[PDB]
């Protein structure tokens, strides 16, 4: 390996082979001195180390590892390939960042919240090495990027116009208005013509580089897609609003450029270990040995367990401690340990192995060390990753921080503490070794097939086991399904519903079974032209499952979902994150991928991110990196969108925390419109919205004991056609995560009713959580509450009155049409509203979180409020309702005889064929309800809760029962008609 | 059989009854087949405490055994059973390695061992480059005891000359190839005859041989190539027929010599004999035998304080050189008993051969945990440097002691158990040192006593490994004034896990030390005490502290 010097100086070195020749900087160095005088100078002027970079590609590429040559095998491959054996390595010098970098580092501090840079926290550097890793996709997913596509960023869907749309058509023709200055024409275009026709229409109706911009709105209609593909058009032909376009200049594509990388690629860590033969000590000469395979350890696991250190006790429980060590992958204890129970003082001392029952051979990769401190009852608790992110067991000594307590994500992180001062801190001791044991690479190739099946199964196990994969996935797997399941793995294969169950029966202890399952996965084809199913695919990115394989095998499913389906789940994407034992994992990198793939969801990713950085403790780091990484992908003027968006937020935190400390709000708003009001910021609810302005004589301050502001803003686009606000409730000292969640939940829900052709006039509002316990909500026009309408008669002194909702509603109605209009609107949004909190849970509700609109549509607000409240209490204490149907929704629908009417027998149907509806995506239900429990709730969940949805959602039961079971719902539900609101009243009173 | 038993009677505490038995050739074969069945039962069960010893005996008896049999794998079934240790923790792994290239270097060359032992230790003659020899010195007091001095007389005969030594280091090297085939009584016959420098160029020949076939590359090349030139020497220098002479003539064991061990008592002048022994060494390695009870434990760590203070600028370390250090009970004994099981059985419990034993086969130091001291005084002078292993605070008959003792003499009265007029006493102690977060806490009372004792003087019965320590408030106050209950009076025994302490008293209240009964310190008139905790004195264990 020649040897490029830094004076171009080419010293040709040899190659050294494997053993312990990362001290090549060392010897490189002392080469270059014994070879130069100048060496020898700079010796005390040069910096503490040196780079070694290739050219893998013609685009640099550096090697950064310090341990063995093993891990440089990638160059040395690629040389092999290129047949060019004097491979050249330049030695550089650690030059400095230079100033405009640290001038962009510090502003990505800023928009992250977090510095990334920051070490101090750290007992490895995988967060670092992930953030030299990302830089691969981030350069991919940048150089294949389409500038004008980016730049207009159109909204499409390639769903099929649902029936309820098709029907709004009325000749097979839309009408659209071309604004061009102050001139405005209609233009009639089929629903199947791409934009470029309709524009090439217009030019012929007497340059043609001009774009349809939606008026008022930063959305494009470009791209060659049927018109009636795009997401605002059928957002139009819904609310059956005209669709008005502006003839604009597209937008410049050089405004999105992306500065050069300051960090040469990293390449990949899995160069450290290779097969079991590379790495295993049989066979060799004592000598050779520089690393030790994993699977030649056959010893026992054993962690020394030498104290306990606390600044102060808590005074919570005392008088006796002990430590247990769960050896775990994915939530699964593999084994368990526990010490002696010793006195409960600031300092308890054991210096005690606990050796496990499981061999050191048999830990699997992810796997989780938890010592967790218990009293008496369980107190603290932290994890640390048995096998390092470099496929490498873990040595020495580990002084860990613990997390205190206040099934749970936060409960599976490997961060530490970050409050050293104050936090609990455990010290272990991990065996050190002469050698470094690194895990081999996860499965050489199956060429034995791992035997592959011959033999047909009997029919009656076909039977049991095809019962077994219809189950549902909250059922329990017994030890006799589990080997059945495994038995015949190479029949689940076939069907990918299995999947999940059939790697739940896998024992990830025992390192063979292991081997036979990565066997079983390398052969895996009729997963591959499988359609790809959500649910599925969720239900192998849960916490259930800890295994690289089984990620990457979900994730490359979930490369096929389109830009709008990827915006639907894409919380929950990132909330299942968290479940990655590993911080650079495949999900974080499709998230990026996607993220800088389109315009809307980079934009999402980074406002959801951002949240979960700015509140989660555990995972701040590793979403940092990932937003850091995202943030260094998006072109300059996104970058500054979020600048400003983040600026906008920023002071208004600021003016919200000096109000609730507390004419004065006013003052403080024409502080801020006067020094420090960007112009214009986009919406962080609603990127295609660019608030201008700030109507400070609308704004207020609403009479609640959390005090959020009301705001106002201007439209900032001189083209928007009405003079209607921008209305933005700023909320302080509410955790918004778990409304933003239920409202995600609800899209998605909403997207099942539309795939079944179901209008239910659900919409959900924007809600985006922007920090500690403060967010930002939109605010739905013309809409008030229910418990405000009820108290403008009666309900100030808690009587309550049936004809006050249908006589608001027909107040607000100019005409008997608009009247009829609003109450199927009602109808239809209660039906869908009902089904929804029940099938959720949270249909148990007050009049204060009920919202309506002057067109009948209805709302659920507050989801924080009551899903906190349901998960404590769970209404088992108290007359619980399965949802808020009262006696004046009855009203509104009929003729409160409380025996039947027209538009209640609709309102049955309608809501029992949503039932039907969503039973139909059951799967897909429960595993976004139990992913939502294990991130979104700060408190710790367990069964009995989760499977709550299996009971709403009548698993396992006929249609015909399922039906029964909702109209003995809704009999319930009238049966308590004001009890159960005139006890909350009380309650609250 | 019966040494199997022998073996197994060793392991699970004897010991010179066990290494006795090995009289005969076939003995060191067959105990070397039963410990390397116990060490595969070691591995296979995981148990990490056996291995250690296993070690050591096997590495002895290999080290004594003369001419492994040509067709006898122990060598290979040895090298492939350690080989098969890599996978284990460092302590354990590093021991595995030694114990490789050991096997590998014997198997090379069969007596290569024994040939560098037995050369070191009694200086003879050496080619190699930078030549190294081994020195013993057994420091002894003539009032240690009567056994011991009258061993120590044993060792200290100079015994074999340098031409009896070069004669057994011959013979073993060419038993070690040529074991019944060769006439061991004629050769001894035809060695006598030889004069010294004849001797001395044999020796030299051979050695080089052994040492250019330690590292040959090939087991079975290495051992013809050492044949061929053992019989060219002795066809050189007139040897007899070595080659197939004659098969009624069976093999001998050779026994290790006495090593040539010197007895200078130093009447504990802080080690100055030490470097009178290398003066006299110039007219390598040096290893202290301490013999002696607690009582020296101070001047012992006094004199390696004193001389680590000093190396740098004397030429007992700056000539290539090693300082070892031995330590025997005649309490670090039970502290290095408690961390080493094999010193507890072989040291800490026909005593010449165990003193040897513990001299030669002992590589693992460990580093006694001693305690910094530093004393502010009551007149502005400020002393530091005090070591100790427990201590008596705040006695004012002590200080009394001390200001009787003044600059220039003896604390007489500093034994303790000494009535104590009430003091200012203020009490500062660090704990936390275990997560690296050190806490400071302050109390300020009136208090006579204290107790600062080291859990490894207890530590038989407490958290394995402790090397923290603990202060224990207890009879205070009552001693001279049992009604004041103002300050810290009667007060039950109280313990605080502490790291650093430090203890002020007051001008109107002189302050004393107590440094474990040790009345030669001068120190003036103290008032401050600050005690803080890798430190000091490397004495030697056959295991290290096993974490």
């Amino acid at each position: 390996i020649e040897f490029v010097l830094p004076s171009p100086e080419t010293a040709l070195l040899h190659v050294a082979g494997h053993g312990n020749v990362e001290q090549m900087k060392a010897q490189v160095w002392l080469r270059a001195l014994e070879t130069s005088v100048a060496a020898d100078f700079y010796h005390r002027l040069g910096p503490h180390h040196f780079l070694l970079l290739y050219q893998k590609k013609g685009q640099w590429y550096e090697i950064y590892d310090k341990y063995q040559v093993v891990q440089t095998l990638d160059c040395l491959r690629y040389w092999k390939a290129t047949h060019r054996s004097p491979g050249q390595i330049h030695l550089v010098q650690r030059h400095p960042p230079s100033e405009e970098s640290q001038a962009f580092q510090r502003q990505l501090t800023a928009l992250i919240g977090y510095d990334v840079t920051d070490v101090s926290n750290v007992h490895d550097d995988e967060l670092e090495f992930t953030r030299r890793g990302l830089v691969t996709p981030r350069m991919a997913e940048v150089a294949s990027r389409d500038p004008k596509l980016y730049a207009m960023h159109p909204w499409v869907t390639s769903k099929p116009l649902p029936e309820y749309l098709w029907k709004k058509i009325a000749n097979n023709c839309i009408f659209i208005v071309i604004h061009r200055s102050t001139t405005s024409q209609t233009i009639k275009v089929s629903p199947d013509d791409t934009p470029g026709a309709i524009l090439q229409s217009f030019f012929t109706k007497m340059e043609q580089d001009f774009v349809l911009r939606v008026c008022g709105r930063d959305e494009y209609l470009v791209g060659e897609t049927p018109i009636k593909n795009f997401q605002w058009v059928r957002h139009c032909l819904k609310n059956g609003e005209e669709i008005h376009v502006v003839l604009d200049t597209p937008p410049d594509p050089a405004l999105d450029e992306v500065r050069k990388e300051e960090w040469p690629l990293v390449d990949d860590c899995t160069g450290v270990t290779g097969y079991h033969e590379q790495l295993t000590i049989h066979g060799k000469d004592h000598e050779s040995v520089f690393t030790v395979s994993l699977w030649d350890c056959d010893r026992k696991f054993r962690v020394k367990i030498r104290g306990i250190d606390i600044p102060v006790l808590p005074r919570n429980t005392d008088l006796t401690v002990f430590v247990e060590a769960n050896i775990q992958h994915g939530q699964q204890v593999l084994c368990q340990r526990r010490t002696s129970p010793k006195p409960f003082t600031e300092e308890v001392l054991w210096n005690v192995w606990l050796e496990f029952s499981i061999k050191i051979k048999d830990l699997p990769k992810g796997a989780l060390l938890n010592l967790q401190i218990y009293c008496g009852q369980l107190l603290y608790y932290v994890n640390l990753l048995l096998i390092d992110h470099r496929f490498l067991l873990r040595r020495g000594e580990y002084v860990l921080h613990m997390w205190q307590i206040s099934f749970n994500a936060d409960k599976l992180t490997s961060a530490t503490n970050p409050d050293k001062e104050n936090s609990m801190s455990i010290s272990i001791l991990l065996d050190n070794y002469c050698h470094p044991i690194a895990l081999p690479k996860h499965q050489p190739t199956p060429d034995p097939e791992g035997d592959r099946v011959r033999a047909e199964m009997p029919n009656q196990l076909r039977k049991q086991l095809e019962a077994i994969i219809a189950t549902d996935p909250l059922n329990p797997l017994t030890a006799e399904d589990k080997e059945l399941l495994w038995h015949f793995r190479y029949e689940s294969l076939k069907h990918p519903k299995a999947y999940p169950k059939l790697f739940s029966s896998v024992k990830w202890g025992q390192q063979e079974i292991v081997a036979k399952t990565y066997q079983l996965l390398a052969r895996r084809e009729v997963w591959d032209q499988s359609a790809l199913d959500v649910g599925l695919t969720m239900q192998l990115l849960d916490c259930n499952f800890s295994d690289e394989n089984v990620r990457a095998i979900a994730v490359q499913k979930l490369e096929s979902l389109e830009d709008d389906d990827v915006l639907h789940y894409l919380l929950q994407l990132v909330q299942a994150v968290k479940f990655e034992p590993y911080h650079d994992s495949a999900l974080a990198r499709f998230l990026l991928k996607r993220g800088l793939r389109n315009k809307r969801i980079g934009h999402f990713l980074f406002w959801f991110l951002r949240s979960e950085i700015a509140q989660s403790r555990h995972y701040q780091q590793r979403f940092a990196v990932i937003l850091e990484a995202y943030l260094r992908g998006c072109g300059t003027a996104m970058l500054h969108d979020f600048t400003q968006q983040v600026q906008v937020i920023e002071m208004l935190q600021k003016v919200t925390l000096d109000i609730k400390s507390l004419s004065q709000l006013k003052q403080k708003l024409e502080n801020l419109q006067n020094s420090q009001l960007p112009e214009s910021f986009r919406v962080p609810y609603d990127p295609g919205l660019k608030a201008g302005a700030l109507a400070i004589e609308k704004c207020k301050v609403m009479a609640s004991k959390k005090k959020p502001l009301w705001l106002e803003f201007k439209c900032a686009d001189p083209t928007a056609l009405s003079n209607e606000t921008i209305g933005i409730i700023f909320k302080h000292g509410d955790d918004l995560r778990q409304d933003m969640l239920i409202l995600q939940i609800l899209r998605i829900m909403e997207s099942i009713w539309e795939t079944e052709s179901l209008d239910l006039c659900l919409l959900p509002y924007g809600c985006i959580s922007t920090g500690d316990k403060i967010g930002m909500i939109e605010i739905v026009k013309d809409a008030t509450t229910i418990a405000k309408i009820q108290q403008s008669t009666v309900g100030n002194t808690g009587a309550f009155k049936d004809e006050v909702l249908n006589h608001w509603l027909k107040e607000k109605s100019p005409t008997e049409e608009k009247f009829q209009a609003a109450v199927e609107r009602f109808v239809y949004s209660c039906a869908g509203y009902c089904v929804a909190t029940f099938v959720l849970g949270i249909g148990d509700r007050h009049n204060d979180n009920i919202m309506i609109t002057e067109t009948g549509n209805l709302f659920h607000i507050d989801f924080g409020h009551i899903l906190g409240n349901y998960k404590s209490f769970l209404g088992i204490n108290k007359e619980r309702v399965p949802f808020v149907l009262t006696p004046d929704f009855l009203f509104v629908m009929g003729t409160s005889g409380k025996k039947t009417s027209p538009h209640f027998q609709k309102f049955q149907d309608i809501c029992v064929k949503a039932y039907l509806a969503l039973r139909h995506h059951t799967n897909l239900l429960i595993i976004l309800f139990s992913m939502m429990l294990m991130t979104g709730m700060p408190q710790l969940t367990s069964k009995e809760d989760i499977e709550y949805i299996r009971d709403a959602l009548t698993v396992g039961k006929n249609e015909e029962d399922a039906k029964k079971y909702f109209l003995d719902q809704i009999e319930v539900c009238r049966d308590k008609g004001w009890t159960v609101q005139f006890n909350w009243f009380l309650h609250l009173v | 059989d019966r040494i199997q038993h022998a073996l197994e009677r060793c392991l699970h505490g004897c010991w010179s009854l066990q290494e006795l038995v090995s009289r005969d050739p076939g003995h060191f074969l067959i105990l070397l087949e039963q410990i390397l069945q116990k060490t595969r039962e070691v591995q296979e069960k995981g148990t990490y405490d056996l291995l250690a010893p296993l070690a050591l005996l096997f590495y002895s008896t290999v080290l004594c055994t003369p001419h492994f049999p040509p067709d006898s794998d122990l060598l290979l079934k040895a090298a492939r059973t350690y080989h098969r240790f890599l996978t284990w923790p460092v302590p354990y792994c590093s021991i595995c390695q030694e114990l490789l290239t050991f096997i590998d270097a014997e198997l090379k060359a069969p007596g290569i061992s024994y040939q560098r032992l037995v050369r070191a230790e009694q200086g003879l003659s050496t080619r190699s480059h930078r030549s190294s020899t081994v020195t013993v010195l057994l420091l002894n007091p003539v009032e240690v005891q009567a056994e011991f001095l009258d061993v120590a007389d044993k060792l200290s005969t100079p015994g074999p000359s340098p031409h009896s030594a070069y004669i057994t280091l011959l013979l073993h090297a060419f038993q070690a190839t040529f074991g019944a085939h060769c006439d061991l009584s004629g050769l001894h016959r035809r060695l006598q005859s030889k004069t010294l420098a004849e001797l001395e160029a044999i020796f030299t020949e051979t050695a080089e041989a052994q040492e250019l076939a330690s590292g040959i590359g090939d087991a079975a090349e290495a051992r013809q190539w050492l044949r061929t030139k053992l019989q060219a020497v002795g066809e050189k220098a007139g040897f007899p027929g070595v080659l197939d002479t004659a098969k009624p003539g069976k093999l001998r064991t050779i026994p290790i010599p006495v090593a040539r061990c010197y007895t200078y008592s130093w009447n504990q002048d802080s080690f100055d004999i030490l470097q009178e022994i290398l003066l006299k060494e110039q007219e390598s390695t040096l290893r202290v035998v301490v013999f002696g009870s607690d009582r020296i434990s101070g001047k012992v760590a006094r004199a390696y304080s004193n001389l680590r203070r000093l190396e740098n600028n004397r030429p007992l370390l700056t000539r290539f050189f090693k300082l070892q250090f031995f330590y025997v009970p005649v309490d670090i004994s039970h502290y290095l008993g408690m961390l080493d099981p094999w010193y507890e059985r072989n040291v800490l419990g026909i005593l010449a051969d165990m003193l040897l034993y513990y001299c030669r086969f002992a590589a693992r130091p460990v580093l006694l945990q001693v305690y910094q001291t530093e004393l502010t005084f009551i007149t502005g002078e400020k002393t530091t440097e005090i070591f100790i292993h427990s201590l008596e605070l705040g006695h004012s008959a002590a200080t009394r002691a001390i200001k009787a003792s003044g600059p220039g003499s003896k604390r007489l009265g500093i034994d303790g158990d000494r009535e104590a007029v009430p003091l200012t006493l203020q009490i500062i102690y660090s704990k936390g040192a275990i997560s690296g977060r050190s806490r400071w806490s302050n109390m300020e009372k009136l208090c006579t006593s204290v107790n600062l004792s080291k859990a490894c003087r207890q530590q038989e019965e407490l958290d394995s490994s402790t090397e923290a320590l603990t202060l224990n408030l207890t009879e205070v106050v009552k001693r001279q004034t049992p009604k004041s209950k103002k300050g810290f009076n009667q007060i039950s025994t109280s313990q605080i896990k502490v790291d650093k302490v430090q203890i002020i008293g007051s001008n109107s209240c002189p302050f004393a030390v107590c440094l474990d009964q040790d009345e030669r310190k001068i120190l003036q008139s103290v008032i401050r005490c600050e005690v803080s905790p890798l430190l000091c004195l490397p004495i030697m264990t056959f295991s290290g502290a096993l974490p």
